[PDB]
């Protein structure tokens, strides 16, 4: 049986391009506006949406997204708002996964959250502070509810841990990061054919193009939050520039 | 030489089952350096030369052993029970935290790390880390919240006089738990040459075990001392619980002593019902936080609730996983102590014994008085006096109207 | 009893160091304290009470730490730090106040008075009085109370009363003058817990005896750790209590150099110093014949030092005797030298020293350069420097 | 054989009155003014003058005299100024003893101070912080130069110490108490010796002088004369007149 995000990358590889993967946090600047912006991402060329659950202590988030999630939590954003954002993206014909720190999921209930996310049209889950070593409940709920599980690898990942993390993944494996990123993608592709997305502080078409040379997916987060802060039209402009970048010909 | 590992977690760092407390809730980008530390500690904790080095620094540099003092003038206020104070307030730098930084700083040298980072709340652990790094010639960078830096001018000066660098964390709530997040980001970027000297018995494996081991010396000494001074094992061993390092350090030697009650006292702030507190076990629930699965103060969605206490060291919304296991297993009881009970104990210890305790330790003294009333005349209660209260004189003076306006 | 004074309190016979330069109104309580001390001096109950307190309450023994990262700055000599900074309340003064407070309760006195400068001896005395249930009154110079609010709060927290002294120049010697007048009027129920190894007999001897434990431990510890007696034992000298404490066990060791370092302020050539032996002269002051800073008519002159504990115009009579006998040398250390040693001990060993103690460290650095590689120098690290962090932060410009 | 002040107390008993012993510090408010005031005491009926040597740390002096000697020292008074005053009192027919703490005497030289004090006409030395136990050098100089040695006793003095102190005294014994303590102290002295006894109780009135002349061989007045001189020299002359009237009652 195939992963939920499988056919998306197949279609992209057929059209000689990478999948454009866009991140936006729920509730920034408020819940309606963020849903409007996530909908605009679907309308502007985003193949996959990363719906971020704002967390009070986001260790892996850079300053741009940290300030956005702080603002979203001040506005009273809830975990259920992320489920509603996913329903909106499904209705708009998009494809949404959820990026979340693990404690909100534990609080919600791991099986309950997988069930409700799947019902909401969600396709998978990106877990930046959940390593395979702690993912027993998640792997069972991932299979029970047919959700993709996107773990992260890093440049410093040991050969043993990298293979284990790739073997535990489904959909794509998130390669987070001079030449470190392509070398990391090379190591993943040396052991598996799973799609690899690359996050690299992308903020221009040219950068998106470089990553599409070796990666199956280009992940853009900080730059979209910055563009959204300026306004919805700027976000549409930027996303179109990025959709052009992932396309090689 | 090295003590057995009967109470240790599994290879994944879990207490009480492979899906129990502790573990490693960290990003994969950190797992390489965490495995490097775990292997380094696993090698050195059984190295006689390493334990000889640490013992040498504990004796001649830190001043161990710390004495056990029977506060005979506290008896009347503790139901005529007998209060024995384990005097970690007499350690070099003034708290038990020196035991931790001496171990981890030796470890960072053993690993070839040249740079040490650490978090600090009001400055206790940053000064302790900067102290060990000065002693061992390690470069030190302390992360401290911008609210705490502006409020702790002299502690920043101490750390600088010790050769360390202080960074103001102006993100998040700009306090202890956001300093920890900033140090975590530093380590992710600089794992190659940087050691993270963590300040309590929490975090991902192997830090709860490692920190507990560097603090076990407290309970090991106290168990010998209380038998020599009272003639028997005590009826109870109590301590205050922020992250848990000083409590677990004095608890551990008594775990398999069936008749010894173990009680940890946590900061109740204005009251556990006010929502201005830090009573993690009393009002928190299980969850993943700062690298481990344990108890923390969190709302319905899993977001961290900001804690409040008149003490800085107890003002932390989480707690170490080995305490969560001991709570679940019924080995240790965890009880709340308010700001007022602690300040009441703080003052009584000043007038009765001439010992100015840390406000953190005053919570344990306060609880010890209450326990003495429950246990009654003649009960032997050992109290961990985790630190001296010189850092807290200004706060206590204001509380008791000794500064005026 | 080998280096002890005679029944009148005089060291060195005809030179007459020490004695009792006090009014007759105080001689009844001075003879009472002397008689009480010679009784408890040899009482096993008294010695066992004190040893118990020193061990379980004060934290004795203090360790001897070889500060190896200082060696390169001390001519490759080996500097050992006798860590009195680790004592309860953070200095050697706890040694003195425990002995005297136990004596005061043995004597049936219910009130203890004591002087203090920046607050060190006042906090120590209030500490011992809180412990033993004695009522405590601290006399502090009005210039000192005004800039030491937290030490005053420490004493009040401990249950003592603090009296700001506005008479005289409102400093330490004036607090001593005021505590003297209290004792004259209240000698029936009051014990004067003096803060250094000066004053009239029996105070220089008694205070030294309560501090002797430093030298005795240090002499055992240095043979254990280094395998031989040290080449030199040094200490800072204000009134003389921590120096005489660590010196005494070494007095009859003919190879051991003894060097006390006194505060030279801005320089001995500047008239802003506290270098009693370097620039003072014999005279009667605060109940003893010893050295003090005085003018041509014998008036006390103001002392100056960046250190508060060494900022005292006098010095104990047993030191004056040991200087006359040639057994101990007394050398000056300036503000700059002390502060440079302060910072060096922070960066090299992670120990924040009392600025008083940094004079001794600074002197050990100079002495190691002249004694050469491998020389063993024991330094009495009399106190910790928490109280001095703000002074030192300004000095190195770390504030604002 | 006899003391120097012996004739003075003899003349006082033969006239049914106690001696009026007046104290002033040299150099308050300045040296010439203080000498003018000490001369005025001789004219206004003082039997014995106590010329005080201002000392930088007068432990046994109250606030009125300590603040005056602080002012005198601030004015630059020297110890030699006290000897010039003793000379002026002597030439004016007055009878002067010096009161001083012991360190200025050690600084001067005990035998040299006794010599130059004797050469100025001074009759004795009052030594508030010198007990006989430390008075070896002073006893020798006191005999060599024929000066009285006025030691102090106290209400708290032990029987052995009072007898020894009275025995070492010459001229008179200063009984200091600064309600029934002063007469009892004089009683204890007269039970072991016939030496005259001076009493200082902070006398400030004519009635207080008479109360003390009922049992003491001499009435010592110090603080009141300093306060009067502060108001002015005519106020000093007046108060000294009333005190000379009190001692004959
Ligand atoms: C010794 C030690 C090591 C650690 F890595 C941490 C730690 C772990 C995770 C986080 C991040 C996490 C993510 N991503 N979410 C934030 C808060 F939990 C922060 C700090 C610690 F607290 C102590
Ligand atoms: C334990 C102890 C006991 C003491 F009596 C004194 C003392 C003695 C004399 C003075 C007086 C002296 C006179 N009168 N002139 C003042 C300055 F010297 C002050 C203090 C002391 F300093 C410590």
């Amino acid at each position: 049986e195939a992963s939920r995000l499988g056919p998306v990358f197949d279609s992209c590889r057929a059209n000689n391009r990478a999948a454009l993967i866009g991140y936006l946090p729920t509730g920034y600047p408020d819940v309606p506006a963020s849903v409007a912006a996530m909908t605009a991402l679907v309308e502007s060329g985003c193949d996959i949406i990363e719906v971020g659950v704002p967390y009070s202590d986001p260790g892996m988030d850079g300053p741009t997204i940290a300030r956005a999630t702080e603002a979203a939590l001040r506005g009273g954003v809830r975990v259920r708002d992320t489920l509603a954002a996913v329903e909106a993206i499904s209705i708009a014909g998009g494809r949404a996964v959820v990026m979340t720190y693990w404690n909100p999921v534990l609080r919600y209930g791991v099986d309950a959250f997988a069930r409700d996310l799947a019902a909401a049209g969600g396709l998978g889950l990106i877990t930046p502070d959940l390593i395979p070593d702690e993912a027993q409940q998640w792997l069972a709920a991932s299979e029970e509810h047919r959700l993709d599980r996107i773990f992260l690898v890093a440049p410093s990942s040991t050969p043993e841990r990298l293979a284990a993390t790739v073997e535990a993944s489904r959909g794509f494996v998130y390669a987070a990061s001079s030449q470190a990123a392509p070398e990391l993608v090379g190591r993943v592709k040396a052991v598996s054919d799973i799609p690899v997305g690359v996050g690299l502080g992308v903020r221009s078409r040219a950068q998106a193009a470089q990553i599409a040379q070796y990666a199956d997916g280009v992940i853009v987060g900080s730059a979209l939050v910055t563009a959204l802060t300026e306004g919805l039209p700027r976000l549409r402009a930027l996303t179109g520039e990025l959709a052009a970048g992932v396309r090689l010909g | 030489i090295a003590e057995p590992t009967s109470h240790d977690p599994d290879s994944g760092g879990h207490f009480g089952g492979p899906s129990g407390w502790g573990g490693r809730y960290v990003p994969e980008a950190l797992m390489a350096v965490i495995e490097e530390v775990t292997a380094a500690y696993q090698k050195e904790r059984v190295s006689q030369d390493f334990l000889d080095d640490l013992d040498r620094l504990q004796a001649n540099y830190a001043g161990r052993p710390s004495p056990l003092y029977e506060a005979t003038r506290l008896s009347q206020h503790a139901g005529s029970a007998r209060i024995f104070l384990k005097r970690e307030d007499l350690n070099h730098t003034g708290s038990h935290k020196i035991n931790n930084v001496l171990g981890q700083a030796l470890l960072a040298r053993r690993m070839g790390k040249t740079r040490v980072i650490a978090e600090t709340g009001a400055g206790q652990h940053g000064v302790a880390t900067a102290t060990a790094c000065a002693l061992l010639g390690l470069d030190c960078v302390i992360y401290m919240g911008g609210i705490d830096t502006a409020r702790q001018a002299l502690n920043v000066a101490r750390m600088r006089l010790l050769g360390a660098e202080v960074v103001a964390v102006q993100t998040g709530s700009k306090t202890l738990k956001d300093a920890i997040n900033e140090a975590f980001r530093d380590w992710v970027a600089n794992a190659d040459n940087t050691y993270y000297c963590f300040g309590t018995a929490a975090g991902p494996h192997p830090f709860p075990t490692m920190v507990r081991d560097f603090q076990r010396i407290i309970g090991m000494e106290a168990r010998v001392q209380i038998q020599g001074q009272a003639g028997r094992l005590p009826d109870a061993v109590v301590a205050c619980v922020g992250g848990g390092s000083n409590a677990i350090g004095i608890f551990h030697a008594f775990l398999d002593d069936p008749g010894v009650r173990l009680v940890g006292f946590e900061a109740a702030g204005d009251g556990v019902e006010t929502g201005r507190h830090a009573a993690t076990f009393t009002a928190g629930s299980p969850g993943a936080f700062h690298g481990s699965f344990s108890y923390l103060l969190q709302d319905e969605d899993g977001q961290t609730i900001e804690s409040h206490s008149i003490s800085a060291g107890l003002d932390y919304p989480g707690v170490g996983p080995e305490h969560a296991w001991l709570k679940e297993a019924g080995r240790v009881d965890y009880r709340p102590i308010t700001d007022s009970e602690a300040m009441d104990a703080f003052g009584l210890l000043c007038r009765m014994e001439g010992i100015i305790p840390a406000i953190e330790s005053a919570h344990a003294v306060a609880g010890a008085l209450k326990l003495g009333v429950e246990l009654g005349r003649g009960a032997v209660i050992v109290v961990n006096l985790s630190g001296r209260g010189d850092k807290d004189v200004e706060t206590a003076a204001k509380w008791f109207g000794l500064l005026g306006n």
